[PDB]
């Protein structure tokens, strides 16, 4: 089996500490920002009567 | 304790509460136990009527 | 043994917006501390909060005195006698968890428990170390030990007695959660156990039922969850005990979305202060939102955004933004129309979805067979 040394085997620095090393297969949507829920709800209905 | 009429009262009350908690299967089990323990004791017409 | 999460998550690890950094919870933690005096919760307390106050060592003095006395007692009872199997040695390590786990650390206790496990024969000791260190690695973010111990218990240890490991899925509440494991498995063993709890050491019954409901209604949206979580007897009884959780569940089931969102906000907030907070409160409140949206979109062909907003809480523009974000993520099959203000569902019929799945699975198999064929026969 070729080891493809023609492409430099990019070393992962010094196997430095990662973010979590968790087992946590996540998606693209988990990195956004949010501001709870109730705040939104009252903030968008007190303009109409809440 | 050898007293069973009060035992049947207590078992029926337990079944009633268990039913009021929507815990239907356990209420049915308690009712069956009450019926068994009442099929061996005086069970006055009120207790029989209440059990039925 | 050590039930109330030692209040440490709610303690000064929930600063900023949650703001939980000093309150009566610190008092509860400190009373749990002074009784069976401990310095292990004082590591971080020796660093950031109450770093070098008078009490920090004013407790340390007789704490070290007491732990030295008891460790001396254990060492004398261990060296003087030669008790075998489940013995005074296991008592020394169980104390050493009641101690150095709550004096300094689990490492010595992990070593001692390994030694006595090599010395002992019966199985509850192994489950004891499993839960001991599951909670310790919830204090210090350890999962590999938990899964190693779980494999040891289930694959090998569970060949004599049974009926124990089930609740140790509590790790599976937070292992593969944000994709598959905050639910599915974490619900299929919570449900399988809710009738027979018998594990009050980890958590009270009410908290267990709340966890079971939370994970079941994300595991099962309406795939006849009612057959197990609504028609369920014990769950219904404890829900009679817990009005908030019962309302939160039946609001989703009975399509009362307006109050379902308020219940979900309450769930999010009370979930943001837990062993379950840091793992997936964001994820859970996204998934439940998507679940409710898909429930409403189902049984509809085209919904006015106004009808959604008035019937799904609030925010015509809020609902527009949320639907946009969720369709962009590929979930929530529906197409949103602007100022005409319609939302059209594009759920493919059985035949079209079947064809798409055939294409996908067959492409997988064809790539596999192509690779296999090419590596053979050169």
């Amino acid at each position: 089996d070729d080891e493809f040394e023609e492409f430099p085997a990019e070393d992962w620095a010094g196997l430095d500490e990662d973010e979590d090393a968790h087992v946590w297969e996540d998606n693209w949507d988990d990195d956004n920002v949010e501001d709870d829920f109730s705040n939104q709800l009252r903030a968008e209905l007190e303009k109409h009567g809440y | 304790m050898d007293d069973k009429a009060l035992l049947v009262e207590v078992q029926l009350l337990e079944s009633k509460t268990y039913h009021a908690l929507s815990n239907l299967p356990k209420a049915r089990a308690a009712l069956t136990s009450a019926r068994t323990t009442a099929n061996a004791i005086y069970c006055p017409p009120k207790l029989q009527a209440t059990l039925d | 043994p050590k039930n109330p999460d030692l209040r440490i998550a709610q303690l000064r690890f929930l600063l900023s917006l949650p703001e939980h950094r000093g309150d009566a919870a610190v008092r509860d933690e400190l009373m749990a501390a002074v009784r069976d005096n401990n310095m292990a919760p004082y590591y971080e307390a020796l660093c950031k909060s109450l770093d070098w106050q008078i009490d920090v060592d004013l407790l340390n003095k007789m704490k070290k005195a007491n732990e030295d006395e008891l460790k001396r007692l254990d060492e004398e009872l261990e060296d003087a006698e030669k008790n075998l199997g489940e013995s005074e040695i296991r008592d020394a390590m169980m104390a050493k968890a009641e101690y150095l786990c709550r004096i300094g650390d689990k490492e010595g206790a992990l070593t001692a428990f390994r030694k006595t496990y090599d010395k002992t024969v019966a199985l509850g000791h192994r489950l004891d170390i499993v839960f001991y260190l599951l909670r310790i690695g919830l204090f210090y973010m350890d999962n590999d030990l938990i899964t190693r111990n779980t494999e040891k218990a289930k694959s090998l240890i569970e060949e004599g007695g049974d009926w124990d490991r089930r609740n140790r899925l509590k790790v599976y509440q937070g292992l593969y959660c944000v994709a598959i494991r905050d639910f599915k498995q974490a619900a299929e063993l919570f449900l399988d156990t809710v009738s027979t709890f018998t594990s009050y050491e980890l958590m009270d019954y009410k908290t267990f039922v709340t966890y079971t409901v939370y994970v079941s209604m994300i595991a099962l949206e309406r795939p006849d969850l009612r057959e197990k979580v609504i028609k369920g007897a014990e769950i219904l009884e404890v829900l009679h005990s817990l009005p908030a959780v019962r309302q939160y569940l039946f609001s989703l089931y009975e399509c009362r979305y307006s109050v379902f969102f308020q219940s979900l906000a309450v769930v999010e907030q009370e979930m943001k202060k837990d062993w379950l907070f840091a793992p997936h409160y964001r994820y859970y409140v996204r998934e439940m939102r998507i679940h409710a949206y898909s429930q409403l979109l189902e049984s509809y062909r085209s919904l006015t955004l106004g009808y959604m907003a008035e019937a799904f809480g609030v925010g015509v523009e809020f609902i527009d933004q949320e639907l946009s974000r969720f369709i962009a993520a590929g979930r929530l099959h529906c197409k949103i129309d602007k100022v005409n203000e319609i939302v059209e569902t594009n759920r493919p019929d059985s035949k079209n979805w079947q064809y798409q799945e055939t294409i996908k699975k067959g492409d997988l198999l064809l790539n596999r067979v192509q690779k296999l064929s090419r590596v053979i026969n050169m």
